[PDB]
């Protein structure tokens, strides 16, 4: 068998998009300009744009829906002590900064500034009939509901995510999660200060990573740039002839008689129609993969942030311990605190141990040799303890288990009661 | 929507698309915000919880009764009583 | 087009998946990989699921022969019906009809 | 009360779908074919391809 | 269009396989129904067309 002696505290980032831009379009002024003797062929064609806006609309209301539902899981804003100690892990890296106007930590400033006279490109796509609407939670109001998330998080632990939210010593807390991962709590009472310089040196390292590399947040940004693409294919779609003299409407109304006029607008105006219609499709489909996005990223708040998780690499690799959340331009990064065993060494082991013919098996260890002798660990972490009688049980004769040895079992009670 | 709303339509007899319901503009609390302007709505420095969503944080609700505009309020102010021996 | 992976390639990575589990149990998957018996880990597993240790060391060669037992049978299911990997090919059906 | 007095080792399959297959397609193959003007004309529709 | 929405739902299964390798095979689940019928012990992959 091979026992860890030593670990490791990581921490990882995972970046999720949460939310997509708002469009609007004006279908008269996209297809007919201003030439207001177009609009008028136009009614020939039903009700073909009221079903764009209402797919708009939807797609816009869906988008709210998602950051609400990702980020205000929280009933009140709890607010961090003035006093910022908390047993040697420092926390300054992703506690709101007060100096700064926009209240936001040293690492939400990195990220929303690594995300991205002439007529600018949102001014030419305005004047066609094509528009933002502003989201209804301003950057602020999430990183209120950011703050509040860790300062619960940090003052009461995981009891704020199921009730009242309940205080308790930030050590004794990481205590309990490192019995929810199976070590004993004296590992971290003995080694307080080698985990907090590790937490604070790997803090450190995310910050350097996210600050040197650039590439780290392609996620979001593709879902900016595929927004912006799809936006100006549409008025590049403007130019094309569609089998028509001219692009250009007003000339084809002054040049010539409306019996052919009627074919060439006519043809003009399906182009557009259909360049509209795939627009809204496509549209469509990206919505649900964002919206497929959030519901993750709710889940994982929900569970890696109020909580500890057991499941196997949901929040991170190696044991989870923690999260912390940190908002970003359309979405959400995870820090993910977690437990990571290291130097192992070699030893003999023994399913069972054989004394006074009875067979003794551990009651929450395994059994270990270090080449002469035999003691009893705990799986995760090489702690040796003398085999006694309270840290076993016994079951049966060593006539069936294959890979009994023999040894000696120690009663406390015979030295006490000879004394 | 999108609208400074010093370019409103003042309207004489026909200037404007919509069909000709003006609504007056200096009498009726016309306030600026960042999804264009809003007209028949005061604004007032309370926070309630969102009613009808306007937009970049400002809601709209039916109180006091006439319509007013706020910014909402994203919950109840909470501070946990933080120590190390408690 | 071709997928970049081979099936050779997807078969080593099933191989060592298998490998890692079948000598390191569920150490490999959150760290470095630490060789236990596979006895002891099927104890372990036993562990987890509310039984004591000693049920499984007192009933070793059953459980043994039990597990073996149970993949032969899962060969069978495989060589009399022809109705189990549906979805693979209604996958591919469906590409076909659509060309 | 009901309590087990054996148990059984049970081994079951479950299939999952992963990957599909990739597909691509020529436009003025499929439309037009081996006739230029029919490409000439096609060049005018815009940026479909 | 036909082609986008089948790849969502191809790209749904292959996530739902993913979350299943890491929670199966690289240890033991104690969710209900999601590794098999009764109480989960283990789990093996093999590969297959597609
Ligand atoms: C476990 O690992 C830590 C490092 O992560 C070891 O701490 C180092 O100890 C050496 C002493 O030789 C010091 O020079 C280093 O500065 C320490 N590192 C840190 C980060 O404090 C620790 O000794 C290891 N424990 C065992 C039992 O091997
Ligand atoms: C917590 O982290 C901050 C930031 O890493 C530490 O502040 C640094 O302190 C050193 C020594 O005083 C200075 O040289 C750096 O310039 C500081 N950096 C910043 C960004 O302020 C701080 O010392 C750490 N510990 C505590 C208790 O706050
Ligand atoms: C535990 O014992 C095994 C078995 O000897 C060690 O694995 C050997 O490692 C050496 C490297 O120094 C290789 O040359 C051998 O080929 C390995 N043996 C086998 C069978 O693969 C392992 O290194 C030992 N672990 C520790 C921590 O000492
Ligand atoms: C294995 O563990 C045993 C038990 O601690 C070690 O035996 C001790 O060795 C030290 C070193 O000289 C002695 O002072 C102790 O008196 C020994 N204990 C007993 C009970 O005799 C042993 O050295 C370890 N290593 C090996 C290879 O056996
Ligand atoms: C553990 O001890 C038992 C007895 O204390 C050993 O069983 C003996 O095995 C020898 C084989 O040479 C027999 O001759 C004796 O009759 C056995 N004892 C009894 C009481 O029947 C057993 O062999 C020991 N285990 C090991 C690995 O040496
Ligand atoms: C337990 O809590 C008290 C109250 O915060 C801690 O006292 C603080 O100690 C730091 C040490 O540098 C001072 O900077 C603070 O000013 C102290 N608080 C006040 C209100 O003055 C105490 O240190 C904590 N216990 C331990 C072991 O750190
Ligand atoms: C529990 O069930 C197993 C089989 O599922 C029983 O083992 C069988 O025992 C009979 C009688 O000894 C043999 O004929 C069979 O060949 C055994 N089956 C296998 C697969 O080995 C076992 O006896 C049952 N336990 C109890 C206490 O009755
Ligand atoms: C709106 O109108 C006011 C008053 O003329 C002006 O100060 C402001 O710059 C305009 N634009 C915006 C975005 O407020």
């Amino acid at each position: 068998i091979a026992i860890p002696t030593n670990f490791t505290i990581s921490v990882t980032t995972e970046i999720l998009p949460v939310s997509m831009t708002k469009t609007s379009v004006d279908c008269t002024m996209y297809i007919c300009g201003d030439s207001t003797e177009c609009s008028n062929l136009l009614l020939q064609y039903g009700s073909f744009c009221t079903q764009l806006k209402r797919a708009l609309t939807g797609i816009a209301v869906e988008q709210d829906k998602n950051t609400q539902e990702v980020f205000a899981q929280v009933k009140q804003i709890y607010k961090t002590p003035p006093i910022k100690y908390f047993g040697g892990f420092n926390f300054s890296q992703i506690l709101p900064d007060p100096s700064k106007p926009s209240k936001r930590s040293p690492i939400e400033d990195l990220l929303f500034n690594k995300v991205t006279a002439a007529r600018d490109l949102i001014c030419a796509q305005k004047f066609k009939g094509l528009t933002v609407l502003p989201p209804l939670l301003t950057d602020e109001m999430i990183a209120q509901y950011t703050s509040a998330l860790l300062a619960g998080t940090i003052t009461s632990g995981w009891t704020f995510g199921a009730g009242p939210a309940l205080q308790i010593p930030f050590p004794m807390q990481m205590a309990y999660r490192f019995n929810g991962i199976g070590v004993t709590q004296n590992v971290l009472y003995e080694n307080q200060k080698l985990i907090a310089n590790q937490f604070n040196s790997a803090i450190g390292k995310i910050q350097d990573s996210l600050s040197s590399t650039p590439s780290a947040l392609g996620k979001l940004q593709d879902v900016v740039n595929h927004n912006a693409q799809a936006l100006n294919t549409l008025v590049k779609q403007l130019s094309s002839k569609f089998g028509a003299i001219s692009s250009v409407l007003n000339d084809i109304f002054s040049r010539l008689d409306p019996p052919e006029a009627e074919v060439q607008i006519d043809r003009l105006i399906t182009g557009r129609l259909q360049s509209l219609q795939t627009y809204v499709t496509q549209q469509l489909i990206r919505a649900a993969e964002i919206r497929a996005s959030a519901n993750l990223a709710a889940t994982k708040m929900s569970e890696c942030v109020l909580g500890q998780s057991k499941r196997v690499d949901f929040c991170g690799k190696g044991y989870h311990l923690m999260s912390f959340p940190q908002s970003a331009p359309h979405g959400v990064v995870f820090l993910h605190v977690t437990y990571v065993p290291a130097q192992e060494k070699n030893f003999t082991t023994a399913p069972a141990i054989c004394h006074d013919g009875k067979a003794h098996f551990p009651r929450e260890g395994v059994f270990v040799s270090n080449g002469t002798h035999w003691f009893v660990t705990q799986r995760n972490f090489y702690e040796p303890q003398i085999i006694t009688t309270d840290n076993t049980f016994v079951s049966g004769n060593c006539d069936v288990v294959i890979g009994i040895v023999n040894n000696t079992v120690y009663d406390p009670l015979q030295p006490e009661l000879d004394s | 929507q999108g609208v400074n709303c010093t370019e409103v339509p003042v309207a004489i007899h026909a200037d404007q698309l919509t069909p000709t319901w003006r609504v007056y503009s200096t009498g009726s609390n016309v306030f600026q915000t960042r999804a264009g302007c809003l007209i028949g709505a005061e604004y007032v420095n309370n926070s309630y919880e969102c009613d009808i969503p306007i937009g970049a944080g400002i809601c709209a609700s039916y109180q006091t009764q006439s319509i007013i505009a706020y910014t909402m309020s994203l919950g109840a102010e909470n501070s946990v009583a933080y120590s190390n021996n408690s």
